């Protein structure tokens, strides 16, 4: 087959979006089984797959989120006692991007790998903003580390799997139904499949060694079969499934 | 994007219609009807640019890119976004193309002509890697498949 | 292929051979078809190259008309002479004592 | 109602091809280098001194080359032909002889005729027969009237020195790593320093790379190393710009925190670092004096030039975050042509200075002590080295100057004589470096920086598909520059000199660089003005017709190139909406009162090189002009190039057709000169009742192809 | 709206030890620390625009009339010949030229500036203005050892002077 | 945001100040004593509308 | 559109030509001067002129630690040994510059005075930019390292040392500073306003456009490869420069065969 194909464009699952690598380099790296690959497409069903606004919602609870992006204004803060730095919250942008966090959220994230701090260092004086307070760097560097701080922690994780990039809800058309379905990238099955909403038990991943490290030698050995077939169709190459039962 | 898909997508327009309003023409015992029909040779997509209008020509599945400054020739304004600016080649090989329509043209042609010999690069070891780790397995007479031990 | 230029050759060939001339044939330039089709008919030949022809196996007409003309052709220098070759058991590499 | 068009522009090419052209690359090559390289060549080296015995040396002041002759064995001479040499399995070459001055203890020894060693000839250069010749005198010499020339003949077997192709020098680029780091490069090379630099961001923070040293060495060390003691500066000469400054911050931070702060104390520590066979300032200060960015020029220890350099060069590092796109790795305007003249001249170098040298050694092994009297170098000044070195690389293909450091094969080819076309076809070839080393795959194919420039439709069928070119048919390659007055009328059109300035300068948006072959010049307002005076000073003839100037408003500089090996071609002029060219001036060229030489001084018609094409606006045809427009189209079939020249119609047919014939028009069987049935050749193919076409080109007669016809009409 | 943000933030963050005039706590004004423009340096608060040569002789000659101090960029050569020195290759220049009047300057309707020099005429171009000082000088060196010098003020703006080779080549075209 | 020590052109850095706190230069005893409160702006950017509002 | 308005004259003074120098300081914005502050010596080496200052600033002042201050006097000079003790009190109380040459020519610039219908100008004898000096940390340095403690011929020419020892040739001359606030500004400062009527017709100047582009952009060559007899092929509508007239109809009718005189004159020019 390698030789026949003709690899067309516009491979794009009808979304003009999120294309994939196809033909001879796709099963090139199915057959080596490595461990690492690119684009590790994630499926997964909803409990309902009409309920548009709730897979938005669970799409805001799986998608990764950032304290300098649920955030529109940091600033460093000088007094002449003092010195501190503050955030101030985008509240109206978090009722509009129905994210399911708290201002004191950031503080449980806080003293997670970040270096000795402790969390009676921050002063949540509110809903609106929240405040952290430096410590004595002690060696290696001068107190005046507050600028690496000010502009590392905005960076910090508060929402989200860390390990997912972007997802998106995929609608249909068909007579049988009109509905929706949830497309996500990242290269962690386990987590994604570990909340409530989504239907589990029908989560499907792209990327062989992912789903044989949470399902099963059993289960990759049917998503070799599954992923050589998808991608010869998809050309629109003849091989009959016996020649590729067996290479699995 | 969304404007470049209706670009292409009025351009795909009028080669559709241009053929369409070129099969029904043509007469029956007309020559590359007939050897397109029973199939033979050709394709009734091949008749439409010999006869009524050569297509987008399209570089890797895209319009051509920009080479010098923000334009893809001389002969063409800075920004422009004009059909013909991007590679789309109205003439038919009957009328016979015109300067930057045989340049785009040529581009597109050498791209897919660079690609027969090295779609054979990786094949090769395809071909390789696999029947030296697989071509032992053979079909036993109670049925089952093993392997040399 | 879509070789349209053959086509045309043939054409302006036949043109140029009935009248005397030799027709230029440039890029983005050239002898028009919708000029050279008229110098046909002035001799008597059908506008468009395509003449009658009697089969010379069976003497009957063909059903077709078919496309007459003249066309340069040039030879190469691949002769299959040159080319043929078969061994029997001829001689031997003597590290690896295969032929 | 259209302009009215001017129908006999088509005449303009034979003019232009009567004197420039197709094959007269390679013979003007060699004829500058025999005649006015050679010269500066052995200038460069005229005196060689003693062990002992001051006042003693041996001088050369002149050297010449003659014209060709054989040996015979009677120490006896003759003249021959280029033919004879052909079948005579001899080399065509010409002998060198000096006029040298060596020491005797007497004050002098005059000389003037001596031979040092044999140069093989360019046929139809200026120093061969065939040259000047008249077409019914050809034939004594038994030579051909159409031969293309331009090759040589070495030990009987036709050979050609292929068109090379490298990329462009002393130039700043910055690129995005495997690993997505920005980095920026140059190639510093002098006549010999082809050493690289480098610089890494790969943290967060910049460093710089070097073989020179063994670790790696962030920004604002070498800076204050350099001479800049203070931080203030740093902002200065980065910018105001505070996003700018914001990210360039933290690259500073970790250089503060150690205590170096003075400039003698970077360089003790930057000393000890040095890959060696306190010591260590002048150590370093030699090393951050003469090895590092050579390139650019500076005086005794201002080291202020340099410093710009590098700010520069950072600052674009930053704005790359901002966009990460660059310029295309192969955009033509970065890449120059090699002929046979540069690769020869750099052959010749080493060869001559190890013959001065190697000729030093045997006189120092006996000239203080070996004798009781004076020894004389005529006892040793031999000169077979150079004949031997010549031809063993002109035949062989592959040379190793191992003083550049470059050992490349693959420079010389047999001449194709299987028909008229396969030798011209190979005349006009180009040859690359990749040569299938590395898997960049994108270079195969054709960019549009190739208009005109390069046959679209010409490339090898198989693997060598996009890697071998053709020159098209009407284009040149221009000459080197001695860069003498350009600099003087920038210095007088309003440039500040940049070591006056503060820095800050260059922040502002109304401002402008200008340089000159990659190295700097100073701040410039109103670009355009300059570009207008430049224009217009060229059009009228003070300054050489093949400067260029061109601008890059993004990065608010402006390009001034006088290099050599940087292709251009010519354009009509165009103004208010007219061509400048008239039907009465063409008729006259017609009837041959005015020539090319004219159009050019009358500012009819000019070369505009690749880089600046970039900035003007062409109309291919006179109706499709309109207000925006600069240039005109001479005529468009000179697109294509000599092969893609025999296919009628090509316009019609679907490209890849036009490939495979390209290629196979290098095969047909035909005729080869009028003296085939004289040459004696290892293989020959001839047809035996050759017929011209009857549908032709109008290149297959500027070729004279159809006195040479390789076909039938059937 | 902004307070309405703001009042958390009020609530907590609005001390301050300003009032502090003791020595580890006090500024003297002219002390004031650095940015980097000359414009931006204006940090302790109690609470470019652009110009065309004519319009800046306007205001020194009218708005307020008074002398200022300038620098100017001189081509390399005048129209006139090296005085009594017959060029060697040594250009004529302003550098040895007698005291005392020697020529005008002159601008036109719309603004056009240039400079009269006897049968030529040169145009003049304004410089780059920055944010850091310059000053002018001289020294009295009386003696062998020793001497005292002077300052006479600041420098302001800079002026580049330059022919307009558009208007030399048309006497007669080459 | 940087800042220079007048005394000696080098940037200025942040120390425990006696009373209140101060910029002090790495080097010359020029020094610098906060009076004011102060602060700098960062103002982020925030998600796009496509997705934030496509599919409520 | 003419020349309608600012006929301002132009005058030159040469008196203090010799004597006029141009410094700036890069570090130091435009807002502010150093007016108020006592410059404690000066120094130039005219020979090769660069110059040197030194001057005094307040310690008293809160934007002075001048513990800091007590602590790197103590490092800078021999703690109580004073050799070469650059402050003999305990305190730095005063500061250097150094100077730093910025063209090798300044021919081509000239200062300039602005005065109500008059210009005045002078050239520049010299401009440095200036430095503010970082030697203390290398003496202190240089301090702490001392407590913790014929001929063959060479190649050398472009020596550092050698150039050092040139400079170091030459000993520094100083002067008395006095300030922009001393009348004697304003005493020399009327020397630039040199004598002179209002407007003189000036002896030089005199040449024409035509003339001045000549022989300001002389050629390059100045004696020509081929003689204009057409060794190779040579200009026909440009006239032949030098060329006879009777060769020159020889070379025009070497190209056309026959030939009307009457358009001739056309290509010899009507004289
Ligand atoms: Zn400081």
């Amino acid at each position: 087959p390698g030789t026949q194909m003709t690899l067309k464009t516009f491979h794009f699952a009808g979304v003009a979006s999120m294309n994939i690598t196809l033909g001879v380099p796709r099963i090139k790296e199915i057959i080596n089984a490595s461990k690492a690959i690119s684009t590790p497409i994630i499926t997964a069903q909803l409990d309902k797959d009409d309920d548009a606004d709730y897979a938005r919602l669970v799409k805001g609870r799986i998608e990764k989120t950032l304290l300098g992006e649920i955030s529109e204004y940091i600033e460093e803060v000088f007094l002449p006692d003092d010195c501190f730095i503050l955030v101030k919250l985008s509240l109206e942008r978090i009722r509009l991007l129905r994210l399911e966090v708290n201002a004191e959220t950031v503080r449980y994230s806080i003293c997670t790998s970040k270096l000795r701090v402790k969390p009676g260092d921050v002063a949540v004086h509110g809903e609106a903003v929240v405040c952290v307070t430096p410590r004595e760097n002690s060696k290696s560097s001068m107190y005046y580390v507050l600028q690496f701080l000010k502009e590392d922690l905005p960076k910090v994780v508060v929402q989200g799997i860390p390990e997912v990039s972007r997802a998106v809800i995929h609608i249909d058309e068909q007579s049988g139904k009109e509905k929706y379905k949830l497309l996500v990238e990242g290269d962690n099955l386990r987590a994604v499949m570990a909340t409530h909403g989504v239907k589990g038990t029908r989560t499907t991943s792209n990327n062989t060694y992912e789903v044989e490290k949470t399902l099963g030698i059993e289960a990759a050995r049917t998503t070799i079969i599954n992923e050589i077939q998808y991608t010869m169709v998809n050309h629109g190459m003849s091989i009959d499934r016996r020649h590729v039962m067996l290479l699995s | 994007e969304t404007l470049e898909a209706l670009i292409l997508k009025e351009l795909s327009v009028i080669r559709d219609h241009a053929g369409s309003a070129c099969l029904r023409e043509l007469d029956k015992s007309n020559s590359p009807l007939t050897m397109a029909l029973c199939g033979s040779k050709g394709s009734f997509i091949n008749i439409s640019q010999m006869i009524a209008c050569v297509g987008q020509q399209a570089i890797s599945g895209s319009r051509v890119p920009d080479g010098f400054e923000n334009r893809s020739l001389p002969h063409f304004e800075k920004h422009s976004k004009l059909p013909a600016a991007k590679g789309f080649v109205a003439n038919s090989f009957y009328s016979g193309l015109t300067p930057t329509e045989f340049f785009f043209h040529t581009m597109a042609g050498r791209e897919g002509l660079v690609d027969t010999a090295v779609k054979t690069a990786e094949t090769g070891y395809m071909q390789r890697r696999l029947v030296k780790s697989l071509e032992d397995l053979c079909s036993q007479y109670d049925l089952t498949v093993r392997s040399s031990t | 292929r879509m070789t349209v230029g053959k086509l045309i050759e043939l054409l302006a060939g036949k043109a140029g051979v009935l009248d005397g001339r030799f027709h230029y044939g440039t890029a983005f330039g050239g002898s028009k078809v919708k000029d050279v089709c008229e110098d046909l008919v002035r001799h008597g030949y059908n506008y468009l190259g395509k003449d009658y022809v009697t089969s010379g196996i069976t003497g009957e007409p063909l059903e077709a008309y078919i496309y007459f003309g003249p066309v340069y052709y040039q030879k190469l220098k691949h002769m299959v002479l040159d080319k043929m070759h078969a061994r029997a058991r001829g001689p031997r590499a003597v590290l690896t004592r295969q032929p | 109602a259209p302009i009215p068009t001017v129908e006999e522009k088509w005449r303009l090419l034979p003019a232009f091809l009567k004197v420039k052209g197709l094959v007269k690359q390679h013979i003007d090559s060699f004829n500058y280098f025999i005649n006015v390289e050679i010269k500066k060549i052995m200038k460069a080296n005229e005196k060689v001194t003693s062990d002992a015995d001051p006042m003693w040396y041996l001088k050369y002041l002149n050297i010449y080359v003659g014209l060709p002759d054989v040996e015979e064995s009677f120490n006896v001479t003759r003249p021959v032909s280029p033919h004879e040499c052909r079948l005579r399995d001899m080399t065509y070459s010409a002998p060198i002889t000096v006029d040298i001055e060596y020491t005797r203890g007497s004050q002098r020894i005059i000389r003037n005729a001596l031979p040092i060693g044999r140069m093989p000839i360019m046929l139809r250069s200026s120093n061969c027969v065939l040259t000047g010749k008249t077409p019914a005198e050809f034939a004594k010499l038994n030579e051909c009237p159409l031969d293309p020339g331009g090759y040589f003949i070495v030990k009987g077997v036709e050979k050609v020195i292929l068109i090379q192709e490298q990329l462009s020098k002393n130039r700043i680029i910055v690129e995005a790593d495997r690993k997505g780091a920005v980095g920026a490069s140059v190639t510093s090379s002098t006549h010999e320093k082809k050493s690289r630099t480098n610089m890494a961001v790969k943290q967060g923070r910049f460093y710089l790379r070097h073989n020179t040293l063994s670790e790696d060495i962030p920004i604002v060390i070498i800076f204050k190393a350099m001479g800049v003691e203070s931080d203030q500066e740093i902002v200065q000469m980065i910018g105001t710009e505070e996003h700018v400054m914001a990210a360039f911050g933290p690259s500073l931070e970790e250089c503060q925190k150690a205590q170096i702060f003075t400039q003698m104390q970077a360089l003790k520590y930057i000393g000890n670092k040095v890959r060696r066979q306190k010591t260590k300032i002048e150590e370093a200060r030699e090393l951050l004096a003469s090895t590092i960015l050579t390139h650019v020029p500076v005086k005794e220890f201002n080291f202020r030039a340099k410093c710009i350099y590098t700010a520069v060069m950072v600052r674009r590092v930053i704005l790359a975050q901002g966009d990460n796109k660059v310029d295309d790795r192969d955009y033509y305007g970065n890449k120059r042509l090699e002929l046979a003249g540069q690769l020869l001249s750099l052959l010749f170098e080493d060869l001559f200075k190890k013959f001065n040298s190697e000729m030093k050694k045997i006189a120092d092994q006996v000239i203080p002590k070996q004798r009781a009297a004076q020894f004389d170098v005529v006892k040793h000044m031999r000169q077979d080295q150079i004949t031997n070195g010549m031809v063993n690389a002109i035949s062989t293909g592959n040379w190793s100057l191992k003083r550049f450091k470059m050992d490349r094969q693959g420079v010389t080819q047999v001449l194709s004589r299987l028909s008229y076309i396969s030798a011209l076809g190979m005349m006009t070839r180009i040859s690359s470096q990749f040569e299938k080393t590395r898997k960049v795959s994108g270079p195969r194919s054709l960019q549009p920086s190739q208009w005109g420039m390069l046959c679209p439709s010409d490339t090898p069928e198989g693997e060598a598909c996009g890697l071998v070119k053709n020159l098209a048919l009407m284009t040149h390659i221009t000459t080197d520059m001695e860069d003498g007055p350009i600099v003087k009328l920038a210095s007088n059109l309003g440039v500040e000199d940049v070591n006056l300035l503060c820095g800050e300068e260059l922040s502002y948006p109304n401002v402008f660089l200008v340089f000159l072959n990659g190295n700097i010049l100073g701040v410039i307002r109103d670009h355009k003005k300059l570009v207008n005076t430049f224009r217009l000073m060229r059009r009228a003839g003070y300054i050489n017709e093949f400067v260029s100037i061109s601008t890059n408003l993004t990065d608010r500089c402006v390009y001034i190139s006088s290099d050599g090996g940087r292709l251009c071609r010519p354009y009509i002029i165009v103004k208010k909406q007219k061509p400048a060219v008239t039907n009465k001036h063409m008729e006259e060229l017609a009837q041959g009162y005015r020539n090319f030489e004219d159009f050019l001084h009358e500012s009819l018609v000019e070369y505009l090189d690749v880089n600046e094409e970039n900035d003007c606006n062409i109309a291919l045809y006179e109706h499709t002009i309109n207000k925006d427009t600069t240039h005109l189209e001479i005529e468009p079939f000179t697109l294509l190039g000599v092969c893609a020249g025999l296919i009628p119609y090509p316009h019609h047919n679907q490209s890849p057709r036009n490939t495979y014939q390209c290629a196979m028009g290098k095969q047909a069987m035909g005729t080869i000169g009028y003296n085939q049935r004289n040459r004696i050749d290892t293989l020959m193919y001839l047809l035996a009742y050759p017929q011209k076409p009857m549908v032709k080109t109008k290149t297959i007669e500027l070729i004279e192809f159809e006195k040479l016809p390789a076909g039938q009409n059937a | 709206q902004g307070p309405a943000e703001m009042m958390k933030k009020k609530g907590n963050w609005d001390k301050t030890v300003d009032v502090s005039d003791m020595g580890p706590s006090h500024i003297i004004n002219i002390k004031k620390e650095k940015r980097e423009t000359d414009e931006e340096t204006k940090q302790i608060l109690r609470m470019l625009p652009k110009d065309v040569s004519v319009a800046e002789l306007l205001r020194e000659l009218s708005l307020t009339k008074e002398e200022e101090l300038l620098f100017l960029q001189l081509p390399d050569t005048l129209p006139g010949q090296p005085p009594t020195q017959d060029i060697a290759e040594n250009a004529c220049t302003l550098a040895d030229l007698t005291e005392g009047q020697v020529g005008k300057l002159l601008i036109r309707k719309s603004g056009r500036v240039q400079l009269l020099l006897g049968k030529v005429t040169l145009d003049v171009t304004m410089g780059t203005a920055c944010s850091f000082l310059q000053e002018l000088v001289s020294v009295g060196l009386g003696d062998s050892r020793t001497g005292e010098m002077t300052v006479l003020g600041h420098v302001k703006h800079k002026l580049v002077c330059s022919p307009d080779f558009e208007s030399l080549l048309d006497h007669k075209h080459r | 945001m940087l800042l220079f020590c007048p005394g000696c052109g080098n940037g200025l850095i942040v120390e425990e100040g006696q009373r209140c706190h101060r910029f002090s230069c790495n080097t010359c005893p020029y020094v610098h004593n906060i009076t004011r409160k102060v602060t700098n702006r960062k103002y982020p950017k925030l998600k796009e509308v496509d997705d934030v509002l496509g599919g409520a | 559109d003419d020349p309608v308005v600012q006929e301002i004259d132009v005058y030159l003074a040469k008196s203090l030509a010799e004597k006029l120098y141009l410094f700036q300081y890069p570090v130091r914005p435009a807002s502010m001067t150093y007016d108020d502050i006592p410059h404690l010596s000066a120094k130039i080496k005219p020979k090769q002129q660069k110059v040197e200052l030194e001057m005094a600033i307040d310690t008293l002042n809160p934007n002075y630690c001048r513990s800091k201050g007590e602590q790197i006097a103590l490092n800078v000079d021999g703690a109580c040994a004073d050799e070469t003790s650059t402050y003999s009190s305990k305190l730095m109380d005063k500061q250097t510059f150094c100077s730093s040459q910025t063209t090798s020519n300044t021919s081509r610039y000239a200062a300039a005075l602005y005065r109500q219908g008059e210009l005045h100008l002078t050239p520049l004898h010299g401009i440095l930019q200036l430095r503010p000096s970082f030697s203390y940390l290398d003496k202190a340095d240089a301090k702490h390292r001392e407590r913790e403690a014929e001929q063959a011929r060479q190649r050398r020419v472009q020596s550092y040392e050698f150039l050092q020892k040139k400079h170091a040739e030459e000993p520094w001359v100083h002067l008395h500073y006095y300030g922009l606030r001393d009348s004697r500004s304003e005493h020399e400062r009327q020397y630039l306003l040199c004598p002179g009527s209002s407007g003189v017709e000036n002896t030089e100047l005199v040449k024409s456009p035509s003339e001045y582009l000549m022989m300001l952009m002389p050629p390059s060559q100045e004696e020509e490869k081929d003689k204009p007899v057409a060794p190779s092929n040579v200009l026909s509508m440009a006239q032949l420069r030098t060329l006879p007239l009777a060769d020159q109809i020889k070379i025009l009718m070497k190209n056309v065969k026959v030939m009307p005189f009457a358009n001739l004159m056309s290509l010899l020019g009507p004289s």
